[PDB]
């Protein structure tokens, strides 16, 4: 019932390179539906799901401009970064920035996200009261400071208050039954004769969306961590994910494992076993 | 819709 | 400061000889973004091979999916070769069908 919005936005530095290159990917739902790139041909924000190329002209325009002047703040950042950090000429950068907005059922604002990171680690962000800041580090205050004086962030609460919600509330109306859509996992067991005496039962999930999964094994019983293995979830490179987690057991006694897969397009989870 | 910055860092 | 790349090589589908398919090569959790991934035919560069663009995750960390047309046979073995700052020389997986 839950829908999300964000802009994730990078700029990156790099020794002999004379301007940084700066990357915005846009997702709704965690579904990219936009993005610009300042090494392609003639820069511009660029549709990423058929549902957007709905939106005329003056929609691209607009966002092709903002995400120019994203690119020249990522690169004034950068630069006083560099300066808070004594880090002098010659080393590679990294400037990263994360969105906006979450509403739940009712499609109203759930909570306001708005965090950077410099060096792929946490520099400043709003909190959720979307009027005080966290800074950690000590360079970071100086930014916490002058953004404080000068009401960052109301500026900030404004967008993810407003426009962030409205555009949100727009896109959702606008690609109705491309992003009210999940895949269930069709799931699996696999069997594996190893060194003797005992043998691995790999459970595999797969063809689902969203990535979000859980697989389990019970030795009839309730729990099992003991060499179990699992990989992280995985990209078909379809849009569905794939998942297996595997236990070690002893032949002959394979039967009373059992294998569970909990996903929320299931009505109710998976159940099955080893089917020789 | 993308978001523009206020002050820089 | 550097956050070295985790990395699965796998097929889209279930692999059976002879059968068209295709190759993934998913690299995650790696800083700084600039990285070097080489998927490999018996030790040698497959030369037609896409490159998913580059995203991070909410943890910051950046990620990659490569991927090529391939068909599994009994005999072929395939990889993935990876290179980044995190790591002093390069890492390389094993394509395992199971």
């Amino acid at each position: 019932g839950p829908h999300s919005m964000r802009y994730f936005e990078t700029a990156v530095s790099r020794p002999g390179l004379e301007e940084p290159r700066y990357i915005s990917v846009g997702y709704v739902d965690n579904k990219e539906f936009v993005r610009f790139d300042s090494d392609a041909e003639n820069p511009r924000y660029e549709p990423r799901a058929p549902w957007m190329e709905q939106e005329g002209p003056e929609y691209w325009e607009r966002e092709t401009q903002k995400a120019k002047g994203q690119e020249q703040w990522f690169r004034v950042s950068l630069r006083n970064l560099l300066g808070y950090y004594n880090q002098s000429a010659g080393g590679s950068h990294t400037l990263q920035q994360m969105s906006g907005c979450d509403l739940g059922s009712d499609w109203r604002l759930l909570r306001g996200y708005l965090q950077f990171a410099y060096e792929g680690r946490d520099y400043i962000a709003l909190n959720e009261d979307l009027k005080t800041w966290t800074a950690a580090d000590m360079a970071a205050q100086i930014t916490r400071r002058k953004w404080e004086q000068s009401g960052a962030a109301e500026h900030y609460k404004a967008y993810l208050e407003g426009e962030c919600v409205e555009w949100l509330h727009r896109y959702l109306k606008n690609g109705n039954a491309t992003l009210l859509r999940t895949d269930s996992p069709k799931a699996h067991v696999t069997h594996h004769p190893r060194s003797k005496g005992e043998v691995t039962l790999r459970c595999w999930a797969l063809g689902f969306y969203p990535a979000d999964i859980t697989l389990t094994w019970q030795l009839n019983g309730e729990e099992l961590t003991q060499d179990m293995e699992l990989v992280e979830t995985r990209p078909a490179g379809d849009g569905t994910f794939q998942k297996w987690a595997s236990v070690v057991v002893p032949l002959g006694k394979e039967q009373n494992y059992t294998c569970r897969v909990y996903h929320e397009g299931l009505p109710e989870p998976l159940t099955l076993r080893w089917e020789p | 819709k993308a978001l523009y910055n206020f002050a820089t860092m | 400061i550097q956050k070295t790349p985790q990395i699965q090589v796998y097929s889209r589908h279930p692999p059976e000889n002879g059968k068209p398919n295709i190759l993934n090569c998913y690299v995650t959790q790696f800083h700084p973004p600039h990285i070097e991934i080489q998927m490999l035919k018996n030790g040698k560069k497959i030369p037609k091979v896409e490159m998913s663009d580059m995203s991070f995750s909410k943890d910051w960390s950046f990620y990659i999916l490569a991927h090529t047309e391939f068909t599994p046979t009994e005999t072929d073995t395939y990889a993935c070769r990876v290179k980044h700052d995190s790591m002093a020389e390069p890492k390389t997986v094993y394509w395992d069908r199971d």
